């Protein structure tokens, strides 16, 4: 029934509404269609809704994605370069962006089932290459996990721990490159 | 050897990687398979290479290329053809690039400009999507060999190249081979290889040209045979 997905979309949103910013540790696991690991990592995540974030992967390699709300900075220490792009030109329909934005109009684009604290989302139609994603969200609005199955059956999951809800310093959402780092400013 | 084979050998195969001994999976560790372990038949010279197909973007245009990441201390077949630029300026960590002169004019760049180099085959998965490996490189000049390679090859430092390819630190694509007879890579590929290594050669770039030379050669021997019996 449609009434179960409306109910679930409304409960997903009310839960996520309780947390306007957070910090967490994360683990990331990505695998191809074969169930073989193609990337794994861990680090820190800061979010302030609707569109400020800092994803800082620290192992096995360092990389940073930081959004100041308009600019997305991608810092790759391996090449000593950071790129600047516009946030609006990124993939706006990743699971992560949905969770950051927490917009009712976004959630209305999915059929949603709630099994406990797991919300399972399937696109009401697809030419965007997500088949399914899942968000585990507690009653208090803490996110514990999210995972996505891409169209090529590539699978990614993120597990979040040590969540602290509450105010994050603005500095987390600005980027400053270390000494010696060059900037590729791609913003048109 | 006809003019066609001569042209291929002297003006194409002489200025690109004729063959490369790479890892069976992923990149190659030079500690696990060092240059000394590369003793192969039909090979007169071995050198480290990192290479891949790249997309290039300048302020004006887009182009496709082949990145030749080289040890700049050793002579490459392109080295003599550098135009007012020293190969040793391709210092590791500077992300300098020497472009084929036609590639440079396609992009509308020269010494002192930048280009963005992207490797579509090398990606990072992030929560904002898959991000291809890319970096700005500083154009420090060009080479002009009077060959089609002027329109697509470029030289960079091998180590810059390896980071762009997202290889584990210190790995390379493999061991570039120079052959006594580059036209017989068919036979030379069959030989005994070190273990968990594999053979790639110029047929990957120019499989339509190795087939056209082979067709022609067998048409020639068949008719010479027909002429000689009857």
């Amino acid at each position: 029934s449609h009434m179960a997905s409306m109910d679930a979309a409304s409960d997903l949103k009310s839960r996520l509404d309780k947390v306007s910013s957070f910090h967490a540790s994360f683990t990331q696991k990505v695998t191809d269609g074969s169930g073989a690991a193609v990337q794994e990592g861990q680090g820190d995540l800061w979010v302030k809704r609707p569109n400020l974030f800092n994803w800082h992967m620290t192992q096995p390699d360092e990389s940073i994605l930081v959004s100041d709300g308009k600019t997305l900075w991608f810092y790759n220490p391996f090449v000593e370069q950071a790129t600047a792009t516009w946030l609006k030109d990124a993939t706006g329909n990743t699971p992560f962006m949905l969770i950051a934005r927490n917009q009712s109009s976004d959630w209305q684009q999915y059929n949603i089932k709630q099994n406990g604290d797991d919300f399972v989302l399937t696109p009401k139609a697809s030419n965007g290459n997500l088949k399914q994603f899942t968000i585990n969200v507690g009653r208090d609005g803490t996110i514990h996990q999210f995972s996505a199955v891409e169209q090529d059956d590539q699978r990614s999951s993120y597990q979040l721990k040590s969540q602290q809800n509450g105010a994050v310093d603005a500095a987390k959402f600005t980027f400053t490159p270390p000494q010696g780092v060059t900037v590729d400013d791609q913003r048109k | 050897m006809n003019g066609f084979e001569r042209e291929l050998q002297n003006n194409i195969l002489g200025l690109m990687p004729q063959a490369i001994l790479s890892s069976e999976h992923g990149s190659l560790n030079p500690q696990q398979l060092p240059e000394t372990a590369v003793k192969l038949d039909g090979v007169n010279r071995v050198a480290p290479i990192t290479t891949g197909d790249v997309v290039l973007q300048s302020a004006r245009s887009v182009a496709v290329g082949v990145m030749l990441g080289i040890d700049p201390a050793q002579k490459d077949p392109l080295t003599p053809y550098l135009v007012n630029v020293k190969q040793t300026d391709l210092e590791p960590g500077k992300y300098n690039v020497i472009l084929g002169e036609q590639l440079a004019s396609q992009l509308g760049v020269n010494r002192g400009d930048q280009i963005r180099v992207m490797v579509p085959s090398a990606s990072q998965f992030t929560p904002m999507g898959r991000i291809p490996s890319q970096r700005l490189f500083n154009v420090i000049g060009t080479f002009a060999a009077n060959s089609e390679v002027d329109g697509y090859e470029m030289l960079v430092n091998i180590e810059d190249a390896s980071r762009l390819m997202r290889y584990p630190a210190g790995n390379i694509t493999g061991w570039r081979l120079w052959l006594d007879e580059p036209l017989k890579v068919d036979s030379l590929s069959q030989q005994k290889l070190p273990e968990g290594s594999k053979w790639q050669d110029w047929r990957d770039r120019k499989g339509e040209l190795f087939q056209a030379v082979r067709m022609e050669k067998n048409m020639a021997a068949a008719l010479e045979h027909h002429h000689h019996h009857h």
